[PDB]
Parts: structure tokens; sequence; C-alpha cells
């Protein structure tokens, strides 16, 4: 079943006991998830439940071989968008983006991944965010959360999805 | 404030007095043989050596412009040198052996010498015309007299107890008091010195007691008063006569040295309480005191040996870091994640 993983983890971090949920430590370290892909067109949710005010917390893919502790968007293995003041980052540099995500959405992210027979973009609202980048690298895709102080996310693969846009022909990652 | 060991100086035994300039430079350290040897602070160096004479050099005074000394011994002669190679400008070989030579702090034509008999006549440098100084009695044979601080006047003091004030140079009778010793006896007087900044002065007496006045009183009180002390100063535990006092850098904190047990004392000129008890070898009988003027640090002559007490800055150094303040325990903060003046520069 496309789950979370056992050690995946931080001792400050806290996977919950759901494997549906994460569980912020007031610090910056990377949790990430368990189950991705290397080539095509997918597809997951990250359902934000509750927000604190005055946040900073980054959601993306990412690949394994990263950094175990940073603040997503750190590498060049992920990449990053911020909750407050809306912006994209490589190896975390300040590249005015948009405006930041809030309390009661739902972010789940497309991937495009070509192959001789990449760009990462965003969901809020099912708002088109745009294209972060071009032509990322080779490697196996795994999802990536670092956090503020003790919120509330959730995470969703079934395809009862809560907010399915319909722009994209995508596919749910619960297919593995 | 001084209050350690800190160091002293075996260089050249049998020293016998010293005093220092306005800045606080050299130690003019008088000799039994007739030498005057200077030494330095900051470079820690003996520069020159003037063999002065072959006689006790009893008193010492420097002057303003940094460049005459004047000193007497038993050799009897009004001497007077200069620092840049030893040169003795003048040599006055006179009668009735001296105490104590003191300038006039701006007008260093005139100095004023305090002879073993009779009273005190101002001197000058150039001509013999020495300024008769009428002391009324005259039956004490030890009178002593010196200047204000800005050598406004002429403060005198003799062996019965009363003090008259004169003009510093044309000598206005403006005030006479006989001092308030005991109830039947009164005492004589061993010194007096002032500050370098305000006009409060001590009496030496000899019964054992420091007072304290001050030049706005006693001109307020004027001709027939009754000036009462600032303060009275005396030890009554260990029961001790005085030989020589002086004074802070500020005129705050009084500096008396013993006369039996090698040991200084020092008060507060405000409040008037002891605030700490010096000591150095026990086996010695201290002579002269001096104090340096504008970073307080004490010189004690001794048996030739002039030792130097400072207070070393146990405290510590803080010159790199007025920043940089201590956390005890491990406190952490973690969460955090981030052309209007023209002052003369030319001045």
């Amino acid at each position: 079943r496309v789950l979370l993983a056992l050690h995946d983890r931080a001792p400050q971090l806290k996977i919950s006991d759901d494997r549906l949920t994460v569980v912020g430590e007031k610090g910056y370290s990377m949790v990430r998830a368990s189950h991705g892909v290397r080539k095509g067109a997918w597809y997951f949710e990250i359902t934000v439940d509750e927000m604190p005010p005055d946040t900073a917390a980054r959601l993306g893919w990412s690949q394994p071989l990263g950094n175990l502790q940073a603040p997503l968007g750190y590498d060049k293995f992920s990449y990053s968008w911020r909750s407050k003041k809306g912006t994209k980052f490589h190896q975390s540099i300040g590249k005015h983006y948009s405006s930041g995500y809030g309390q009661g959405d739902v972010l789940g992210f497309y991937i495009n991944l070509p192959e001789d027979t990449s760009e990462i973009i965003f969901y809020k609202n099912g708002v088109n965010q745009g294209v972060a980048y071009k032509d990322i690298f080779e490697g196996v895709y795994f999802p990536a959360i670092s956090l503020y102080k003790s919120c509330t996310v959730s995470i969703n693969f079934g395809p009862c999805f809560k907010y399915p846009p319909k722009d994209l022909t995508y596919r749910p990652m619960s297919d593995m | 404030y001084p209050e350690e060991a800190d160091g002293t100086l075996d260089c050249i035994s049998m020293a016998l007095t010293c005093t220092f300039n306005r800045w606080g430079t050299l130690l003019a350290v008088g000799c039994n043989d007739g030498r005057i040897v200077i030494w330095d602070f900051l470079t820690r160096g003996i520069a020159k050596i003037i063999s002065a004479h072959i006689h006790p050099v009893c008193s010492l005074c420097w002057s303003r412009d940094g460049h005459k000394l004047v000193s007497a011994s038993t050799d009897n002669i009004v001497s007077q040198w200069d620092v840049l190679s030893g040169d003795c400008d003048q040599r006055f070989r006179f009668p009735s052996p001296i105490l104590k030579v003191q300038y006039h702090p701006r007008d260093q034509n005139k100095v004023l010498v305090c002879p073993m008999k009779s009273a005190p006549v101002m001197l000058t440098l150039s001509d013999s015309k020495h300024v008769v100084l009428p002391v009324d009695d005259d039956s004490d044979l030890n009178v002593v007299a010196s200047f204000d601080r800005r050598g406004e006047y002429i403060y005198t003091g003799n062996a019965k107890g009363k003090i008259l004030v004169l003009k510093t140079d044309s000598q206005d009778l403006v005030a006479s008091f006989r001092v308030t010793t005991g109830t039947s006896n009164t005492t004589a007087i061993k010194s007096i010195e002032f500050a370098r900044k305000g006009s409060c002065f001590l009496i030496n007496t000899a019964d054992r007691i420091i007072r304290v006045y001050d030049g706005r009183e006693i001109l307020t009180c004027g001709r027939d008063g009754e000036p009462e002390p600032m303060q009275k100063l005396q030890d009554l535990v260990n029961r001790t006569p005085w030989k020589k006092c002086c004074f802070s850098g500020d005129g705050e904190y009084i500096v008396a040295g013993s006369a039996r047990q090698h040991a200084l004392y020092i008060w507060e000129k405000s409040i008037g309480n002891l605030v700490k008890i010096l000591h150095g070898t026990r086996g010695e009988l201290l002579l002269d005191v001096a104090w340096h003027p504008v970073r307080p640090i004490i010189a004690s002559i001794s048996s030739g040996v002039v030792s130097i007490w400072a207070q070393n800055q146990v405290e510590n150094w803080s010159a790199f870091a007025p920043d940089f303040k201590e956390l005890d325990e491990n406190v952490e903060y973690e969460e955090r994640e981030s052309e209007d003046e023209e002052v003369d520069v030319t001045s």
C-alpha cells in the first residue's frame, strides 16, 4: 500500500500513528514519503488542514539522496514553495514566485517527466500556480515535507481526491 | 584605587623624597649622597642621573613648564636643574637649613622656601629681593607656609596654633584664627597640602588628628573666625602619629602615611570612613609618600625602597566585547528562519 516509511525520519520528527499526517517540529528538518516514480506524469495530494499565524513550511517533490535535515529547497534534488511570501527555491535562494499558502487548502502536486523514446507544478485549490523550473534530473521522486511549530497537514493518495483539476491528464500514485 | 603589591624598585639605594610634575611621567628620587635619580613609568627606565651634590637632598619641587626643579640640602644651596642634560643654572649658597620649597604655579619666577628657624620668606630666581612675610610672634621657631591651589593667596602656620593668610605678593592680612585643638592645650602644624581641583585642604596637626578645611569657608570666616572642620580624621585603635599627608587626583581620597608601622591609610573626603589599609615590608619605617595625579598609583619611600601599588584590573580588560553577553544554561531561540548627520570630521 502507498504509505510512508519507517526510517525516513529524524528523532525530532514525529511521523504520526495514522501514516496520513506529519506532526511539525519547531525547527526545520526534512521528512519524506516512500512511494515515488522515475518517469511519467503522476499526482498525489497534501491536504493542509490547520495553520498558525506567521508560519514557514515548504512542500514539493524530492529525491532520497538529499539532505535528511534541511528545510525543503536546499538541494538540486528537490524544489519547494514556501507558505509565507510564496517563493520558489533552487538551493534555497530567494526568487519571488507568488504569495504563499494558508489554512484550509490541498497542495496536490503534479510532475512531468519525459525521456528519449521535465517540470514540477504545484496546485492550490485547483489553481495552476505555474512552472517552477524545467528539465530536472534523473532519480526516484519522493514527496517532501518540512514544517513550522506543531501544525496539522494531511497527505492523500486515494482516487477520491478533494480537489481534482480538469486541466491535465494525471494518474494517482496508489496504482503502485 | 590601589589594592595590590604590584612590584617595587631595586635600582638605587638611599631614597629620601620625591614628587611629580603635572603629567605624571617621571620620578625624581632624592638621595642621601646628593643625587636625583629620574625613573620613567611607561618605559620603566632611568633616563638621567643628576649627581647633584654630596649632602642629603631634603626638599624637591617640580614647576609647571617641565624644565625647572628646585632643591636644597645640608649643603644649604638652593639649587636648580633641567632635565635635558643636567644643567645647574643657579646656585644659592645660603644659611639656615631648609625644609620645603614651593613654586607659585604659573608665576614660576617666585618660589617659596621654608628655613630652619625663622619665617618662610619668598625667594625668587634671578634677584635676591626676598619678600619678607611678617610673622608676628616669632618665638615658635618652626613656622610653615604655602600658597593655595591657583597661587592666589599665601596660607601660613605657626607652632602655637594661630593661622594667618596673606596675599600672594603684597601680603594682605585677611584671615586670622587659632585652631581648636583640645580645650586648654593647642598643638603645632607639620604640613598643609592642596589639591588639583577645588580649594579643600588638610591641617596636619600634632595631636594625631588630621583636620580638613575649605578655602571658601575660611574666606567667609576671614579675620577673627572660628572655622569648624569639614572632617576630623584619626585612628584610635592603633594610636598612631602622622608623618606626611597628601590628596587624591580629584581631592576625594586622602592618603596619609604612618610614622611608626609602614602602612598607608586611605579615607574619603565626603563620607570620612577608612576604605583600605595598605601594607608592605613589615620591618621598615616610612618617610615619604607620593600620589600620582591622573592614575591612582602610590609610591612609598623607606630604606631606599620605592614601591609601585596598582590594582591590576582584575575585573578584566573589556576592549573587544561590549557585545557577546553570556547565557548560563543552553538557551535556544532557534524558531526564527530569516546619511543622517554631518559633523566636522576635519575639526
